[PDB]
């Protein structure tokens, strides 16, 4: 029910060459009064790396708070930007840092790991920093399930940049609009490593 | 003040090891230590430490000793201060003890030597406490059924040997004990000539006529794995099989 | 029970709330003045909840910004003041929460005229326009329906009088009296309104 | 989850499926839940996802920072302890389920962890919700001297056993054959849409940043 | 009794001075030039390298000049173990202050930061102060560009341009000699380049061992560059053109 | 210079702190114990009190017991030796605690020995200036006397003297073997050494400067002091035969 | 669980079963163990407490045995150990280790819920059994133990037909049958029976397979 | 009763720092080569008497699967802090789950290096440390002194002689050789400051595969 | 000796300790007390420092217990701490038990506690000498000294010019075991007037007993045992 004060989810996709975030808009109250239309849960760390946080706002602001505070002490002191599987590693620890009073979060991570090669990278957690990589799609939030049918249905193996966005921007949009406390607008990132394309999608305000 | 303290002088040398080491050398005791195929051996001179109290003749002699066992299956010859030898006793039991329970098994005469080393240095780098004046041998029998035999010294350096002398002579008695391995190059005939080995290495080494009374000697071996003293009158048979050509 | 209202516009930003303290059943006072802050430097805190919170942490994030200030001789930015208010209510939460809602409202060089809302809970986010107690469910349409961005102060207090005389007309509390802070060039400003 | 292991002559054999459910939804198909500890000591988790992951982690390095200082090949029974200690440490919390296996110069051990801290050498078992299903398998068809080829083919079995009869189990069969000399982590063992047109979705803005 | 064995380093000379801070500047004094100034392009830190030997790896090494943050950098004057201890700790506060505000910290607050840690030093306890002094450069937007001085001490300072470590006073007397309010990128690094020349006694600058950096605003984004010994090289035969 | 803190080793590896306490020591009141036949004796002479005619007869006595069955006394400082007794009485407390039987006689000396040594070994701690006998006796097991030096050594004696005139007490004891011989019969020997060895003591002071206890077959094999109707025939005979 | 003590003319006898845990987790299973060479434990109750209890009381014997050391020279598929310390010169007492234990149960007997039964031997008293209850008392018992759910159904059994001086043969028929019937009318106890012969000099362990017949 | 041992003298030297440098300057001599595919760190002592166990008593030493350390100094300080750096290599391992960039490792201890020449009660080490690596950023060797300063090499020496043997890898040293003949230079290098004949036995050699120690046959087939 | 008297913890080459010496040298500049006993009553008696004319005397003995009182010779200071020590643990032996606390215990540690600031560098000893009177079951007489001993005495004296009491103590005691109340108050009175005349002001005079709790001896009182003493 923690969850359900906010609502919001958070949605990750992989294509050729190419990977997509995604995140509903809104910020809930009480799981029922929408109090914010640009509350974005999708966070950059760096280029290749990027977070989406999805429940507790006021966790997934102290969390982002958090990872920027490490991504930055490791980069300056490295000289380097930090590889998306040392910060996802980074980000299971920290959530267990705090197991027996846990940050409610359900983070993802998205980004490229670099081989030079851009692999996609994904990866799906629990709020104790349990994490799963998948090679296909990453959901978290209240709306999962329906996350899960719709990228189950429509994922299509190595798509281009295009394709990839309308297969992320259909899957998070029919997703939303079968869940009440999610929704009221709806922010995609599309990766490919020379550039990011943010759109916002003309979605309901439900 | 810096020869007083464990810190540098001019020539880089930290002179209180060098005197704590003298302090080790001053007690006037002598200890060997012999490894074999599948044994090994250490013989001391069961004599007291050389201090300000002198040896009396109600002294109960027997309950003189620089042999100790750290566990049933590792143990030590410690050769320095008597309390501060004692107080190393406890450490190496202590470190022996803490090893088990936290990994269930037995701890090794190696691992032994390099916990009781990381102890020594924080004497030979903290000003604010004393150096033990204790040098150590250890034995013991590894998981691989092969003996270990190790030495330690106030500057806190563990090393492995097939043989070595805590004692007033080295580099002369260092020339007996090759002598006698070059010399020597059924689990009963091993044990019996490396305990043969140590006492003459002992005699030879001391250049006076050992009594079984005197020596204590203690080994390990496959064939029995627990550290154990042997009687004075197995010392003073094998006493007897030397200068019977 | 403590209604707190907030509107933004692009060259004003205006925080109103109730004028009363509350004792059980009693009102302690018709014109209660425990729930605005004024920060030095174009900056308000409004809070809600139990006065005794309210107090203690209005207070100290008064004193801790004054602090800043003094100790850097320069006005604290609103994005920082707010997101260090936020830091501190959830720093709190839990070990001994403040049960206290949030308007924070300032005026900034680099960012204009700012409004955040904050819950208990301390979750916040930017907003246009915002409301906390359970009078924000009468209020917060009319905010939605008569905004625009290109509002005058003046078209902003009478959505504000549209807000007072809906909370008067319908709410269970027929709360009458309010105060509200005006921040519009440069200056900030004190009103009192009744019905 | 269905994980099982047993000793056949000189080797471990651990198994296990490749389902993670997120309750009734099937939150990933093909997760992997044989963890290298060790080259001679692997493990298999059975309880809260995070507690085994970081367990295991915490498990795997502090291993090795052993093998560094003192040398020697790991013990089973060093990583029972400490997994044991861990646990009891916390009242029944950080609840780990684990199945460890692997061969030391006390030969092949394999011990079932229980998360209230106690274990139990064993010469097979099987843990999680299909633990029942491959159980049967195996107590049907466990004999004390097998070849490594027999073991796999028996574990094979009792997973595909716990796949098929429990619902909380699915996906893929992997194994993992520890020896004393190396491991062989097999994986995959065994394994028992539309396109939208371009510019369907409306969109409000767009914009592009150049990296 | 181990307190004669106790120097008593933050116990005050009959002068009112700290012996050990005077021998901590004393160190620095030794050490090489660091020199740092302001462009109207942004802030430029130029430094001296101890020549050890050819083996050191001269790729992407930099002993002198540090970054704390994306808009804050160093130059160190004096031990290096000590500085990178203080580097670490500033670039600790710099991201604690970023946790805090959600904004990144002014260089005043950074540089108060760091010389509250080495007056503290000199004021508690019974260690001996840091042995360094920092030129640290940044950019804020409340007070533009800025470049500090700091202290064993503790004590700090602000400048448009100056020098510290080795011939620091003969490099002073070139900036002020040189240095002017309105002045560009290219300019300000030939000064620099100027001043490391005049201060390391050398007609000509050698690439070789010369640490040179600059922090620039553009587009309301800062960015740090870190010049090669290629750009270097580059900038050298232009300051001999001219 | 290098006598000046027990934690430094001189250039000849001695610790001369320790060596002053042996000397401080040495010059102390004296202390015996003596196995016998069927017990242990134990006597300490306290010749230093000579001079003090006002105290209380026999009120100053230097032997204790632990567990009613180890008799513990001392020569050096009354303080320091107290300290260790009450540290050998809470050792003997926590072993019962812990295993409910009371502690060997050889592990209580161990682990004093052990909080002897560890104030030997820092720069801040005064070393304890006492030298300790623990002794027992049993049936099956005879007699069993320890004696722990400052420096943490512990050794085993079947007799033992501490304190000044301990040569001329030794060499006394040493003419005749003791453990053929009852206590009764030895309480004489003790007394004529007494007055052949210490010259302030004589037949006037023998009665209330000198304390006894021992451990023997009439005690039933615990600690006692010996009553005066004992005590009166032995220092009488003892002084007819001087 | 099952565990049964006897004291005979010259040892002790402990016994055991197997089972461990309506499913059973474990059929062939440990609760005798040993903590020294002539000292073994019995243990019954929650697994992971009386576990965790056996291996610090190990530490503690072991520290006790180190420590024990004086200076100087001195002087049905069965598995038999003799005695290193022939003379009982350093093994820990069995009341020591026994007391040791109850004084570590009590102090955390909010939480531990284990009942354990020490057997072995000593020099000063012989052959001892000794019951460590619940909460942390501590019962020397001189004719035999009994603990777990099953000993229940053997209590007045064993009542009947011990002896003052049973010899070996007839004190290990009697723990067998004792455990054969526990497992008998218990469920929770079960599979092979275990069990130790302690004696004063060797140790040894016995492996019986079993059946329970009757025509009553 | 904390106070710092190290002080800075009236012309601001440390100069119990430079006496550990001093004790570093006279003891036996290590070195490390960087080639353009690896790195080596090689070692000499005195020809064991014939008793001691040459294995137990190896200076090289293996921190993590691709990065080794050796020292020239004390033995003692030398294995506690090869303990720390085992543990810090650990430690990164838990937190991001890869193993340890050696420059990270190399600023931790050169950190906890620093802090015995200020923190009270203690002296500086009296070593100094040679760590050689390989990460996704290429092959390392760094050095690191009592004082906590830490240099990114190509090549050098740290003990007895090492100016010497730094002017003849100054003459051998080139940025592109093979490993052979970075284990030549290295072997040679060691025999030229050598009193007499290097055998096999006077010599240790660790290369970074994960980081491998060489055997006695091995250096005895360089040393042809 | 300069050397070995600078810090506390230090040995001199004879085997002593010179700042616990030093802290015994502090005694003997107090003024002087005595103290004699009968079968039945401990009488304490002192010199009461005064500084000037206009001053009070300086109060010479305490009471710590119904039954036990004290005279200190030395630093007032420390013998303040010490005081408050005993009367605290006499009042916890009260409280915890029904019983007045044992005076060998109770003076035990006081020693212990003596003691304890011998050992570490960052303490020194108690430069204060104390004598104890009490009864519990008889009249006994104790004295603690810096250097954690303690002793039980049949009469006692020190400090300042205490050598002529206790020559007179030397002198007279065998008498005092027999002697009645009286004589004993004016065998304390004569032996505290050898060190000197007497005065009501300068004198403290206490007793204690058996069916007599710890008493200072009136004003009126005390006058007449002057007058009978000059």
């Amino acid at each position: 029910s923690i969850y359900n004060y906010n609502g919001g989810c958070v949605l990750g996709m992989s294509g050729s060459n190419c990977v997509a975030i995604a995140c509903d808009l809104r910020l809930g109250a009480n799981t029922f009064t929408t109090v914010s239309t640009k509350f974005s849960k999708i966070f950059k760390m760096n280029n290749n790396v990027y977070v989406g946080l999805s429940g507790l706002a006021t966790d997934i602001q102290t969390l982002y708070e958090i990872l920027r505070y490490r991504v930055n002490l490791y980069e300056v002191r490295q000289d380097a930007e930090m590889d998306v599987e040392c910060f996802a590693n980074m980000l299971s620890s920290i959530l267990y840092s705090n197991r027996f009073s846990p940050y409610f979060v359900n983070p993802i991570v998205v980004g490229f790991k670099l081989k030079v090669n851009y692999e996609p990278y994904l990866t799906a957690y629990d709020l104790i920093g349990a994490k799963c990589e998948t090679r296909d799609f990453v959901v978290n939030g209240v709306t999962s399930e329906q996350l899960f049918g719709m990228c189950e249905s429509l994922y299509v193996k190595d798509q281009d940049e295009n394709g990839l966005f309308e297969t992320i921007s259909q899957c998070l949009l029919s997703a939303l609009d079968r869940d009440c406390i999610s929704g009221w607008g709806a922010e995609v990132l599309v990766l490919t490593p020379e550039k990011i394309i943010k759109k916002k999608l003309k979605a309901r305000m439900d | 003040y810096d020869r007083h303290l464990t810190i540098f002088s001019p020539d880089g040398n930290l002179y209180q090891i060098e005197y704590a080491i003298k302090a080790v050398k001053n007690t006037n005791i002598t200890s060997v230590g012999v490894k074999g195929e599948n044994c090994a051996v250490i013989i001391s001179q069961k004599k007291m430490a050389t201090q300000y109290i002198s040896q009396d003749k109600l002294l109960d002699y027997n309950n003189i000793t620089n042999i100790y066992n750290i566990t049933d299956e590792i143990g030590c010859s410690m050769v320095g201060m008597p309390g501060d030898c004692l107080s190393m006793v406890y450490k190496a039991r202590s470190e022996a003890s803490e090893f088990l329970y936290s990994n269930g098994y037995n701890v090794n005469a190696e691992t032994l030597c390099r916990n009781i080393c990381d102890k020594i240095q924080v004497y030979t780098q903290h000003a604010y406490m004393r150096l033990h004046a204790c040098s150590g041998m250890i034995i013991g029998i590894d998981e691989n059924n092969k003996p270990e035999l190790f030495k330690f010294d106030p500057s806190g350096f563990c090393a492995g040997y097939r043989a070595c002398v805590i004692g007033n002579k080295e580099q002369e008695s260092i020339s007996v004990l090759e002598r006698l391995l070059e010399k020597r190059k059924t689990i009963d005939e091993d044990i019996r000539n490396t305990t043969i080995l140590a006492i003459e290495a002992l005699q030879t080494i001391l250049a006076f006529d050992l009594k079984a009374s005197e020596i204590e000697v203690a080994i390990v071996s496959t064939k029995n794995r627990n550290f154990t003293q042997i009687s004075e009158k197995e010392i003073d048979n094998y006493l007897t099989y030397i200068a019977e050509r | 029970m403590d209604t707190l209202i907030g509107l933004r516009g692009n060259n004003f930003v205006v925080l109103a709330a109730d004028t009363y303290s509350i004792n059980s059943i009693i009102k302690l006072k018709n014109d209660d003045n425990t729930k605005f802050y004024d920060i030095h430097g174009n900056k308000c805190l409004l809070l809600g909840g139990s006065i005794g919170d309210r107090l203690q942490f209005g207070e100290f994030i008064r004193k801790n910004v004054h602090l800043y200030q003094y100790q850097n001789n320069t006005d604290m930015f609103v994005k920082s003041f707010a997101f260090f208010t936020r830091k501190n209510l959830a720093y709190y939460l839990r070990r001994n929460p403040f049960e206290v809602n949030c308007l924070i409202a300032g005026y900034d060089k680099k960012d204009g005229y700012q409004l955040y809302w904050c819950d208990y809970l301390s979750n916040m986010d930017s907003v246009n326009k915002g409301a906390h107690g359970y009078g924000a469910y009468l209020v917060s349409a009319i905010l939605d329906k008569y905004y625009h961005e290109n509002l005058t102060v003046d078209e902003a207090l009478d959505i504000f009088k549209l807000c007072f005389e809906e909370l008067k007309k319908r709410f269970l509390l027929t709360q009458i009296n309010y105060e509200l802070r005006i921040m519009y060039d440069n200056k900030v400003e004190t009103q009192y309104v009744t019905v | 989850t269905t994980i099982c292991g047993l000793v056949c002559q000189n080797a471990v054999i651990l198994g296990a499926d490749t389902r993670a459910t997120e309750g009734p939804i099937v939150a990933d198909k093909n997760c992997s839940k044989l963890h290298y500890i060790s080259k001679n000591i692997w493990c298999a988790g059975a309880g809260v996802a995070g507690d085994l992951e970081h367990t295991t982690l915490w498990l795997q390095h502090n291993v090795e920072l052993h093998r560094l200082n003192t040398n020697t090949q790991p013990r089973v029974s060093m990583c029972v302890s400490r997994l044991t200690q861990e646990l009891f440490k916390y009242q029944g919390y950080k609840v780990c389920a684990i199945v460890l296996g692997g061969v030391d110069v006390n030969g092949p051990q394999l011990y079932g962890i229980h998360p209230h801290g106690s274990s139990c050498l064993l010469p097979f078992t099987a843990l999680g919700s299909g633990s029942l299903n491959a159980m049967a398998v195996l107590e049907a068809k466990y004999r004390d001297n097998m070849t490594i080829e027999e073991g796999k083919n028996l574990v094979c079995e009792a997973i595909c056993a716990g796949i098929f009869n429990d619902l909380g189990s699915g996906g893929n069969v992997d194994i993992c054959v520890i020896t004393k000399d190396s491991y062989q982590h097999i994986r995959p063992y065994k394994e028992p849409p539309t396109i939208y047109p371009k510019g369907t979705t409306p969109i409000l803005s767009e914009k592009i940043e150049y990296i | 009794m181990a307190r004669r064995y106790d120097s008593r380093t933050t116990t005050f000379s009959p002068e009112g001075r700290l012996y050990q801070v005077e021998y901590a500047l004393e160190a620095i004094n030794n050490a090489s030039i660091t020199i740092g100034l302001i462009t109207k392009d942004g802030v430029i830190l130029g430094a001296d390298k101890v020549f050890i030997s050819k083996l050191i790896d001269k790729a992407n090494n930099y002993e002198k000049i540090y970054k704390i943050d994306k808009h804050i950098f160093c130059g160190v004057a004096g031990l290096n173990a000590d500085a990178n201890i203080l580097i670490n700790q500033s670039r600790l506060y710099a991201q604690r202050y970023l946790y805090n505000y959600n904004e990144v910290q002014p260089v005043s607050q950074l540089v108060v930061q760091i010389c509250d840690i080495k007056q503290s030093y000199t004021q508690y306890g019974g260690l001996r102060p840091y042995g360094v002094s920092f030129l640290i450069g940044g950019y804020d937007t409340k007070d533009g560009y800025q470049l500090y001085h700091t202290d064993p001490s503790g004590n700090y300072s602000g400048w448009f341009a100056t020098a510290i470590g080795t011939n620091n006073l003969t490099a002073s007397s070139v900036l002020k000699q040189e240095w002017k309010n309105d002045m560009t990128l290219e300019e300000g690094l030939l000064l620099a380049l100027k001043t490391l020349a005049k201060s390391t006694d050398t007609e000509i600058p050698k690439s070789e061992k010369i640490e040179l950096a600059y922090l620039t605003n553009k587009d309301g984004e800062v960015y740090q560059k870190y010049l090669t010994e290629k750009e270097i090289e580059e900038l050298i035969k232009l300051y001999t053109q001219k | 210079g290098y006598d000046l803190s027990v934690s430094t080793f001189s250039p000849d590896g001695r610790l001369y702190q320790v060596e002053y306490i042996y000397k401080s020591i040495n010059n102390n009141n004296t202390a015996l114990c003596l196995e016998c036949k069927d017990g242990i004796i134990c006597c300490c002479i306290n010749s230093n009190m000579d001079k003090n005619k006002m105290i209380k007869k026999n009120s100053y006595n230097r032997i204790y017991h632990v567990n009613n069955n180890i008799i513990i006394t001392y020569s050096g400082f009354d303080g320091d030796a107290r300290n260790i007794i009450d540290r050998a009485r809470s050792e003997a407390n926590t072993y019962y605690y812990n295993f409910h039987t009371n502690i060997p006689l050889h592990i209580l000396v161990n682990r004093i020995s052990l909080y002897i040594h560890a104030y030997t070994l820092y720069w801040h701690m005064r070393p304890f200036a006492a030298s300790i006998i623990i002794s027992s006796f049993n049936e099956k097991d005879k007699g069993d006397i320890y004696c722990i030096e400052p420096n943490g050594a512990c050794y085993k004696y079947s007799g033992i003297v501490i304190g000044k005139n301990k040569e001329m007490f030794k060499t006394e004891i040493e003419k005749k073997d003791y453990k053929d011989i009852n206590v009764r019969d030895a309480i004489e020997d003790i007394y004529k050494f007494i007055l052949t060895s210490d010259d302030h003591m004589n037949k006037n002071n023998l009665q209330n400067l000198v304390n006894f206890s021992w451990i023997c077959k009439e005690s039933s094999y615990e600690f006692q002091n010996i009553h005066e109707e004992i005590l009166t025939p032995a220092l009488n005979k003892a002084v007819e035969y001087i | 669980t099952t565990i049964i003590g006897i004291i005979y003319d010259n040892g002790v006898m402990l016994a055991c079963d197997s089972r461990t845990s309506t499913f059973i987790s474990n059929k062939c299973s440990r609760k005798i163990n040993r903590i020294n060479e002539n000292l073994y434990v019995c243990r019954s109750g929650a697994s992971a407490h009386s576990q965790k209890i056996i291996e610090i009381i190990k530490h503690y014997c072991v520290s006790m045995k180190n420590e024990n050391r004086k200076k100087g020279r001195f002087h049905v598929t069965k598995n038999k150990y003799f005695y290193e310390d022939k003379f009982n010169d350093y093994n820990p007492l069995v009341e020591n280790v026994a007391h040791i234990t109850k004084k570590i149960i009590y102090t955390n007997n909010n939480f531990l819920s284990c009942a354990l039964i020490f057997g072995g031997y000593d020099k000063i008293k012989k052959q001892q059994l000794y019951a460590v209850n619940l909460n942390g008392s501590i019962i020397e018992k001189h004719d035999f133990a009994v603990s777990g759910s099953g000993s229940i159904y053997i209590q007045s059994y064993l009542q009947d037909k011990y002896k003052k001086f049973m010899t070996k043969k007839e004190c290990f028929n009697l723990i067998l049958n004792c455990v054969k019937y526990a497992m008998h009318n218990d469920n929770s106890s079960g599979g092979l029976i275990r069990i130790v012969n302690i004696t004063k000099s060797f140790v040894e362990e016995f492996t019986v397979v079993n059946t329970q017949m009757n025509f009553q | 009763y904390s106070f710092s041992l190290t002080t800075f003298s009236p012309t601001g030297k440390l100069v119990q720092i430079e006496y550990a440098l001093n004790r570093v300057s006279s003891s036996s001599p290590a070195l490390g080569i960087r080639a353009k595919n690896g790195v080596i760190i090689a070692t000499e002592k005195k020809s064991p008497n014939e008793l001691i166990e040459e294995n137990s008593i190896f200076k090289i030493q293996q921190i993590s699967e691709h990065i080794g350390i050796v020292y020239a100094g004390m033995p003692g300080d030398f294995r506690v802090l090869l303990k720390r750096a085992r543990k810090e290599a650990i430690r990164y391992s838990l937190q991001y789950g890869s193993e340890i960039l050696v420059k990270e490792l190399v600023k931790i201890i050169a950190s906890i290096v620093q802090e015995f020449t200020q923190t009270g009660g203690v002296r500086p080490f009296g070593l100094s440390l040679l760590i050689c690596g390989v990460d996704v950023y290429g092959y390392h060797l760094y050095q690191i002194d009592p004082s906590g300063c830490y240099f990114n090499w190509m090549a050098t020496c740290v003990g007895k002689d090492y100016q010497n043997n730094m002017s003849f890898l100054e003459k051998r040293y080139n940025k592109d050789i093979e490993i052979e003949d970075a284990i030549h230079t290295a072997i040679l290098t060691l025999k030229e400051s050598y009193e007499g004949v290097l055998n096999e036995k006077n010599i240790e050699i660790g290369v970074a595969k994960p980081f491998k120690i060489l055997t006695q046959n091995e250096i005895k087939d360089y040393l042809i | 000796r300069n050397l070995y008297d600078t810090d506390n913890i230090i040995y001199s080459p004879e085997g002593r300790l010179y700042q616990v010496e030093y802290a015994s040298e502090a005694i003997k500049q107090g003024t002087c007390a005595v103290a004699i006993k009968s079968k039945d009553y401990v009488v304490v008696s002192g010199l009461k420092k005064c500084i000037s004319k206009l001053s009070f005397p300086q109060e010479k003995i305490f009471k710590i217990d119904d039954y036990i009182g004290i005279s200190m010779s030395g630093i007032t200071s420390d013998a303040k701490v010490l005081t408050k020590f005993m009367q605290n643990e006499c009042l916890s032996h009260k409280f915890l038990y029904n019983e007045n606390i044992n005076i060998e215990s109770l003076v035990r540690s006081v020693a212990d506690k003596y003691q304890k600031n011998t050992q570490k560098s960052s303490k020194r000893a108690f430069g204060v000498g104390l004598m104890i009177a009490a009864y519990h079951n008889e009249p006994c007489i104790f004295e603690t000294r810096p250097n954690g001993s303690y002793f039980e005495y049949d009469a006692l004296s020190f400090g300042a010019r205490s050598h002529a009491s206790k020559t007179y103590l030397e002198k007279n005691l065998h008498l005092f075991e027999e002697c009645s109340l009286e004589e004993l108050i004016l065998h304390c009175l004569k032996a505290l007037k050898c060190s000197l005349e007497l005065t009501i002001s300068n004198t403290a005079l206490a007793v204690v007993g058996k069916n007599h709790p710890w008493q200072e001896i009136s004003s009126l009182q005390l006058e007449e045992y002057l007058s009978k003493v000059k």
